[PDB]
């Protein structure tokens, strides 16, 4: 299916990737949504 | 297939989904389950529109040039008039792209260019042209043409690509570094002077490409221009940012308005609909 | 037990404690740490500093009052003057490091107002000129001073932090590590930020890598009184600090 | 195969290469190492510099013609101002190093005369007033100028060479760790030198722990033409330095 | 692959090769970098 042997000269593929928001929306350290204050 | 809400029903408790601290700068995740009752349900959906390979994965208008086919003149280069034009390549001529690239601080992909060439014939011409179309990659320390049919054009060692005008030619080109990332931003110099020249043009040196036409001179003048598009595959980009809100000025710098426009309409009052 | 808002962190010969934080934020989710053997380019065998250099410091407090537009320090400059990690960056040609960066604000539960400690990575100044202006070395590189947003300077960075000095509106700025100062709650801000960059290891002189900003999204106000004025005091230290390719002292 | 009288020897990122050297000497048969756990008494952790300080440096260069009495340089004194050595004795309450020392003059088959080159620990200098004077700091800290034996000085040290500086017959200084460079043969001498102290770190600025001294036995001399002249070059690297207890820097 | 049978008509494969420097930086007989001196 490939061409040509450069890797860039191959297609866009093509595999997708899990989610990880953590690295983003939790970066702050040893924190769970458990319902408990989050700051106690 | 995966649930975008689970079944819950009303809650009386001590543990309080809904309530936080914003000020410790997470954004714990919460589901409207977490709010109101809800009804279990999937989300049909995988997030393939969203994946960053397909955002900056569509081709986009990078840079149009003109170049002529016109019978030289002894009192202009022939970069005055317009028989050999080089651009400096750099993504950030055409905003729309700059923005969707700038969105991330460091990117790196491989890169997929077309060429597409048209010409016109604005003169007198008695007939049209298929004009073949040389483009040349120019790495920054080679040589830079100074004739329309100068030596540099045997394109020895510099890559080159030949296509008739009403055709476009398509090539890839690797990540060229010379860093891990290309950098989108640059919070420096190029060494430690007072008035060196600050920002992201002090790393952009991916050199540039020369457009010729390649045919002799005809017995009119014919406009081309060439429209030069770029894709990118197999991308990768790290730490995102806030997308630009004012309107750019100038190729390299994040230079805005002395007075710019706030990019937020308003209205009589916040408790309008 | 403990509690969340109570921590202590010591670093080097250097303690911060508090008793009204909010959680530490690890940027993007990874501590500082040693170049490895993969990543690395550079031949030299490196230096390691540790704690003469990995220990805090702290930076000339500045007040934040009424109409204070906010403040902006670079790192690795504002530390240039700090002592040994002074003195390294100007000995190598290049490093690399993280930083644990703490804003502390102290005030009572009769004063208001909160403060956004934002820090920007390859921070890119827009000129106060405009146009094709570029920013001279002079005014990207204050030290400790770092750069005052209430402050005119017809030929330094753009001031107004409605964008933060690069055209993007500041409300989309929580999309980097960030964290409030909400003088309700918390007092202090806490960021540990390892490093980031395009390569392994830099100039610690001609670049910078991260810009550090905070600014008063809510003015400080009290219940009653004259208008408040609180200090605003920063505290940055090193974490992992490797240098590379011994010099005779930079001189700018 | 290989021969005594040439070798290398690489420090940090410098190197010393010698042809016409003699065996090398490690003074009183031990290596400088680092302090143990059963020596110290410091709690703090100690410092390591490596690389960034324990290097070659090269003190500038004296010249050698006849008449010339000798030379004398105090350590840590004389590498205060060495780079990143020079700026650690003063952030440190105390360190803790030992030297090599290599002290090169270059000659032909046509010259003789001879240095003794000796490294004498505690050399406390006797003052040139003689009866109950004591030297001034200003004079026992030269840094890389040393003293110039052959120099005047009416509140310095004595300076005759007979006894080196304490009243005491150079002809058994060859009692402390020693070399000599005989024009004749070897072109260098190089001395290691382990920390020598009763106190396991000490300070590096109130107190000087080695006393290296260059004295020319034989006066230097050509076959023919005039008083000939050939500077003396002496190089030296702190071998384990270990450092303790950062403070501001001491200013004197 | 290959859609032609003379040999010029293929791609230009396409197969690396190791170094071999020597040839042209240690062509002295009987030598070697073992510190040693180079004359002895």
């Amino acid at each position: 299916i490939n061409y040509y042997k450069d890797a860039a000269s191959s297609s866009s593929a093509g595999q997708s990737f899990s989610m990880d928001p953590s690295k983003f929306t939790e970066p702050v350290k040893d924190i769970m949504l458990k319902g408990a204050p989050a700051l106690n | 297939q995966t649930l975008a809400s689970i079944k819950s029903d009303s809650k009386h408790t001590q543990k309080v989904p809904s309530l936080t601290a914003n000020e410790t700068g997470a954004t714990l995740p919460t589901t409207p389950s977490d709010s109101v009752e809800t009804r279990t349900t999937l989300m049909h959906y995988t997030g393939s529109e969203t994946t960053l390979e397909n955002f900056l994965g569509r081709a986009a208008c990078v840079h149009v040039v003109e170049i002529v086919n016109k019978r030289p003149t002894d009192t202009e280069e022939h970069r005055m008039q317009l028989l050999f034009n080089n651009w400096k390549i750099n993504l950030s001529s055409l905003v729309q792209l700059r923005r969707k690239l700038e969105m991330f601080t460091y990117v790196r992909f491989d890169s997929e260019y077309t060429i597409i060439a048209t010409s016109s014939q604005p003169n007198e011409a008695k007939f049209s042209s298929n004009l073949t179309i040389q483009a040349m990659f120019i790495p920054p320390g080679a040589p830079n043409p100074k004739k329309w049919d100068d030596y540099t054009w045997q394109s020895a060692t510099n890559p080159s690509v030949f296509f008739n005008v009403g055709k476009s030619a398509r090539f890839s080109v690797p990540y060229l570094g010379i860093a891990s990332a290309y950098n989108c931003f640059y919070d420096g110099y190029s060494h430690d002077n007072s008035t060196t020249p600050y920002g992201i043009n002090v790393l952009n040196h991916m050199g540039s490409m020369a457009f010729r036409v390649v045919n002799e001179h005809d017995n009119h003048t014919t406009h081309v221009k060439v429209r030069v598009y770029h894709r990118a595959k197999h991308i990768r980009a790290w730490v995102p940012r806030a997308p630009r809100a004012l309107e750019y000025l100038h190729i390299g710098r994040t230079n805005y308005k002395q007075s710019p426009q706030n990019p937020i309409k308003t209205r009589k009052t916040i408790s309008t609909y | 037990g403990y509690s969340d808002r109570v921590e202590q962190i010591t670093l080097g010969n250097s303690t911060i404690t508090t008793q009204e934080a909010a959680n530490s934020i690890v940027a993007y989710g990874e501590w500082p740490s040693f170049l490895s053997d993969v990543d690395a380019s550079d031949v030299n065998k490196t230096t390691k500093p540790d704690t003469s250099a990995c220990r805090f410091y702290t930076l000339d407090s500045k007040m934040w009052t009424q109409g204070s537009k906010g403040w902006c320090w670079k790192l690795p400059d504002a530390l240039k003057d700090m002592g040994i990690f002074g003195q390294n960056m100007f000995f190598h040609s290049q490093g690399r490091t993280g930083y644990t960066i703490h804003v502390q604000c102290n005030a009572t539960k009769f004063h208001s107002g909160c403060l956004l400690v934002v820090v920007i990575p390859e921070h890119q100044l827009a000129s106060a000129e405009g146009g094709n202006v570029s920013v001279l070395y002079d005014k990207t590189h204050p030290g400790e001073k770092g750069i005052d947003l209430s402050e005119a300077d017809s030929t330094g960075p753009m001031k107004d932090p409605l964008y933060m000095m690069d055209g993007t509106l500041i409300g989309n700025s929580l999309i980097f590590p960030h964290q409030f100062i909400n003088l309700r709650t918390n007092n202090t801000a806490t960021i540990v930020v390892p490093y980031i960059n395009s390569v392994p290891m830099d100039s610690m002189t001609r670049h910078n890598n991260l810009s550090l900003m905070v600014i008063p999204i809510v003015d400080i106000t009290a219940t009653s009184g004259t208008t408040p004025s609180i200090p605003v005091t920063i505290t940055i230290a090193p974490m992992f600090l490797e240098l590379s390719g011994i010099r005779s002292k930079a001189v700018i």
